[PDB]
């Protein structure tokens, strides 16, 4: 995926809800510093649903790739309001922008 | 110049110009020396005006341009000549002008103001007009422009307003203008008492002065904006940060107006010029709650953060009077009591603190533990995470909801009071008590909006508003009225009392439309339980029943009535005899896309997995598909027995239905396929349009014939003209364009945009329809705006109330319009003879 096309989306679509950096606040959303290789409802001092906890999945470019088409068909119960990105180029974009900026 | 020389008139010398004013006793001498001569003197330069310049003549390109328009009324009602009043402001020309030179606030003052000073008749229709305006001020200041006078036209047939407009629109010929009339629009629309839109961005929060004269609101725009309650007009444009406001409170004085922001700076401005009084800066993180002492006793100022801090300012001095640590998680809000005395901290680890600000010293801690929910969740009982925190009017309990339940705690005793079990079970996002009828606003989550009276403990309303995901709610200072506000940017107030009262009026945003020829169709979700099918054009309102049916598909002929259900299973109901019914186990996710072969027997269905089911019903035979593509998007029958098919891989496949069999095979695009179409006639040629470009193709051979790459910016979607030659395109801002379907070429780019002079369309186009004759695009969005193929737009008029129009349905006869906007409003439209 593009990165820069990556970045814009996310600021478009994620960034009123998310912090990608290190330290970053919890807003709506809990902070996604670390989100690769981390499991599912992990991120300390951020109260998610217990369907998000006990999805047991590990974050990497396969299950975003997933959960961004349709947030409530792969977590069903999530709190998390969004629709999903239907084109598969979009989500390749903003995955590869996540793998970067989730982790400098 | 003589009066300045002789210390009668002041001078603003604005450089080239001279505006001249006087002091406000320099007027009160005049004002009390001088008597009937004024009124002559309104009067007077009334006539003499018209003798030169009409008033709606009056252009904004002169100098007193808006002058007539500030104070050609008050003359008027000066002069106590209520029916030189009556002519003036009742008419939309001059409403147009005076709104389109000075604004809507102004007026809308006046019309409340002159209630007393019109006659009986007259003010009852300036009580038409008081509620007319409330349907502009949307538009107003922006592009497009409403037509003020076509707007009347919206209004209800007993308002004055519409009988003037619509007689008047009767009396002027042919004015191509063409006007809908809505049928049923006295039975849908739950107007609201007042709209307001603050802000560009996202709204944060909002709150009322103490005095309840003004409202400010602070958000993403990073600016504080301050607006008089009453009218509207703005009172202050503070830039108070260099990011975004998360939230904002005013002094017990209203004397200050204090902004915290992402930038985790504490800052008090004056609310007189809005210049940096106190700064206030020690919180590492981002500032979640700050709030001012109540009473002017003490002035201390309570901050508290996700850094898990608490700070309390001294006001008098420049530093923090103590820090104060003790929550182990996150703290969420904060509030003095009345008795500034006390501070109230609330946090995201379910403990309620008591802090004495006396002493700045923890007085008592409450474990908000009273909710009790074992599950067979090997955790611990559920824990509990509480939210919005309001104080009693006693201001010794503070009322909290968390989880599934509203609490009562004394902070004096640290006990429960009272215990309010909410709507179903599920998490309580947001909420609010009210001081009238012990009711309580309970948002739970997903804009799902429930009043309930505690105590009573009994649901009382299911209030709706907002299709967005509401955001904050907030009572009157009076506790008479409240207003939400969501992610929709819009504040709507409501009379609380109105809100108590239960309602048919609006339709769930779930609605579709079957034209049965003669007769029309309105399927719509019902309010509890499963849906009413409503005859249009009667009153017949047939009910079906169920345990809650996702989506309903009519099969070829009738005879047939199928739904699906978040089961993934499909249930076929005979209409002939309603015991008859059959249903075959398919789908882990919910179905998504249903539909008939072009025979009334099978049906084929879709949903989220790679494959697509030919249901044999009645024999229960299933065949699939295995496109084994990541997730089958969407489908749609084809004239022969080929089945059109596409994901979100790129590809678009074309099957045999009742037996799979996968003749073509289209590798399109990149990523996501937003739909595909077809040309209708046959089926000679189909496209796409997705994230990127336009292919297009004949079905013979496996690859497309031509690309149509004119959007860079990725074309988002497609539809063909109905059997013309053309092909319309709708790019990421709406622009369409109308490509010639002719091999391909560069065709315009008609996408009318401005341009208030007539109305810009709002942008983003949501629906297409070409017109019978070939000539005409409706294009519909945020409204439905008339276009022109190839250059040129049309009918510009018939402004919708909501926006984000779902699928236009247009009549067979194409003389009778129905659609629903987001709001959930069901438009019958029938062309005005
Ligand atoms: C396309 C943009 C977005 C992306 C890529 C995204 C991604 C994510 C991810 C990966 C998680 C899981 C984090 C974890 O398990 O630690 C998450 C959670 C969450 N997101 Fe988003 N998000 C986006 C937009 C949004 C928006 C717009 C909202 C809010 C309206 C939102 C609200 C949430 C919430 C509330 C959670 C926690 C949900 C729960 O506990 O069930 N997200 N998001």
């Amino acid at each position: 995926g593009d990165v820069e096309k990556g970045k814009k989306i996310f600021v478009q679509k994620c960034a009123q809800c998310h912090t990608v950096e290190k330290g970053g606040k919890h807003k709506t959303g809990p902070n996604l510093h670390g989100l690769f290789g981390r499991k599912t409802g992990q991120a300390p001092g951020f109260s998610y649903t217990d369907a998000n906890k006990n999805k047991g999945i590990t974050w990497g470019e396969e299950t975003l790739m997933e959960y961004l088409e349709n947030p409530k068909k792969y977590i069903p119960g999530t709190k998390m309001i969004f629709a999903g990105i239907k084109k598969k180029g979009e989500r390749e974009d903003l995955i590869a922008y996540l793998k970067k900026a989730t982790n400098e | 110049q003589e009066f300045v020389n002789k210390s009668l008139l002041f001078c603003d010398r604005n450089g080239k110009s001279f505006r001249y004013y006087l002091h406000d006793l320099q007027v009160d001498f005049l004002t009390e020396k001088n008597c009937s001569q004024l009124q002559d003197l309104h009067k007077k330069i009334i006539t003499q005006f018209q003798r030169y310049h009409q008033p709606h003549t009056l252009s904004p390109d002169q100098e007193d341009c808006m002058y007539w328009y500030n104070f050609l009324a008050y003359h008027m009602a000066s002069a106590k000549m209520h029916k030189e009043l009556c002519a003036l402001m009742f008419s939309l020309d001059w409403i147009k002008a005076k709104t389109e030179l000075v604004g809507p606030a102004h007026l809308i003052h006046e019309f409340v103001e002159y209630r007393h000073i019109l006659d009986e008749k007259d003010c009852a229709v300036s009580e038409n007009f008081q509620e007319f305006l409330s349907l502009n001020g949307h538009l107003l200041g922006r592009q497009p422009f409403p037509n003020i006078v076509q707007l009347g036209l919206c209004e209800p047939e007993t308002s004055e307003v519409y009988q003037q407009a619509k007689l008047q629109a009767k009396q002027e010929v042919d004015n191509g203008m063409l006007y809908l009339e809505w049928i049923n629009k006295k039975n849908i629309t739950n107007l609201s008492r007042l709209v307001v839109r603050p802000h560009t961005d996202a709204v944060y929060h909002a709150c009322f002065s103490e005095d309840g004269q003004r409202i400010a609101s602070c958000g993403a725009d990073k600016t504080l904006q301050v607006f008089k309650a009453e009218t509207g007009e703005k009172l202050l444009e503070i830039k108070a940060h260099e990011d975004e406001v998360l939230c904002c409170a005013f002094s017990t004085d209203d004397r200050f107006i204090a902004t915290c922001s992402v930038d985790k700076k504490v800052k008090i401005w004056n609310s007189m010029t809005g210049e940096l009084v106190h700064t206030y800066d020690e919180h590492s993180e981002q500032v979640n709650c700050c709030h001012f002492t109540n009473s002017s006793h003490h002035l201390l100022l309570a901050t508290g953060s996700s850094d898990c801090f608490l700070k309390l300012w001294d006001l008098n001095q420049k530093e923090c009077r103590n820090t104060m640590f003790g929550h182990t998680n996150s703290v969420n809000h904060c509030r003095f009591s009345p008795d500034d005395k006390l501070l109230a901290s609330c946090s995201a680890d379910g403990t309620l603190k008591l802090w004495d600000a006396t002493s700045a010293n923890e007085r008592k801690s409450i474990n908000v533990k009273q909710f009790f929910l074992n599950l067979e969740d090997p955790q611990e009982d559920m824990e509990v995470i509480v939210k919005c925190c309001s104080w009693s009017a006693d201001g010794a309990r503070i009322m909290v909801a968390a989880k599934n339940k509203i609490f009562l705690f004394d902070i004096h005793t640290s006990g429960l009071l009272g215990e309010i079990h909410t709507g179903h079970h599920s998490t309580i996002q947001y909420c609010d008590f009210s001081p009238q009828n012990h009711l309580a606003v309970v948002a739970l989550s997903q804009y799902c909006v429930e009043l309930w009276n505690t105590d009573s403990r009994s649901k009382v309303a299911d209030c709706r508003g907002h299709l967005s995901w509401v955001h904050g709610v907030m009572f009157s200072p009076d506790g008479s009225s409240f207003l939400t506000s969501s992610d929709d940017q819009t504040i709507r107030l409501w009379e609380t009392k109105k809100v108590c009262k239960n309602s048919a009026v609006m339709l769930k945003q779930e609605v579709d439309v079957v034209f049965q020829e003669n007769e029309v169709m309105v399927l719509a979700v019902d309010h509890i339980r499963r849906l009413q099918l409503i005859n249009g054009r009667t009153g017949q309102i047939d009910y079906l029943t169920e345990a809650q049916v996702s989506c309903c598909c009519l099969s070829p002929h009738l005879q047939y009535i199928a739904f699906g259900d978040e089961n993934g299973a499909i249930e076929i109901l005979e209409l002939v005899n309603n015991r008859i019914f059959q249903s075959r186990f398919q789908h882990k996710k919910t179905v998504w896309h249903i539909q008939f072969t072009a025979d009334e027997k099978t049906l084929i269905s879709s949903s989220d997995d790679a494959e697509i089911q030919v249901w044999n019903w009645q024999l229960d035979k299933c065949i699939f598909l295995r496109g084994h593509q990541e997730t089958v998007k969407d489908f749609r029958l084809l004239k022969n027995s080929r089945l059109l098919s596409w994901s979100f891989d790129g590809t678009v496949k074309v099957w045999n239905i009742i037996t799979g069999n996968k003749e073509k095979d289209f590798v399109c695009h990149q990523g996501t396929v937003l739909s595909c179409d077809i040309s209708h006639d046959a089926t000679k040629f189909s496209s796409t349009s997705a994230d990127k470009t336009a292919k297009i193709w004949s079905f013979d051979l496996l690859l497309p014939l031509h690309e149509l790459r004119g959007h860079n910016g990725c074309v988002r979607c497609s539809a063909f003209s109905v059997d013309s030659t053309l092909l319309a395109t709708g790019d990421d801002n709406g622009e369409i364009r109308i490509w010639n379907v002719s091999n391909g070429e560069l065709l315009h780019l008609c996408a009318p945009l401005s341009e208030e002079g007539a109305a810009t369309h709002g942008g983003w186009v949501t629906d297409l329809c070409f017109s019978p004759d070939g000539k005409m695009l409706i294009s519909a969005g945020g409204y439905i705006k008339w276009w022109n193929v190839v250059t040129g737009e049309s009918s510009q008029t018939f402004y919708t109330n909501g926006t984000n129009l779902k699928k236009i349905h247009v009549s067979p006869d194409f003389k009778t319009y129905v659609t629903v906007d987001n709001l959930g409003i069901l438009y019958i439209l029938q062309t005005l003879e």
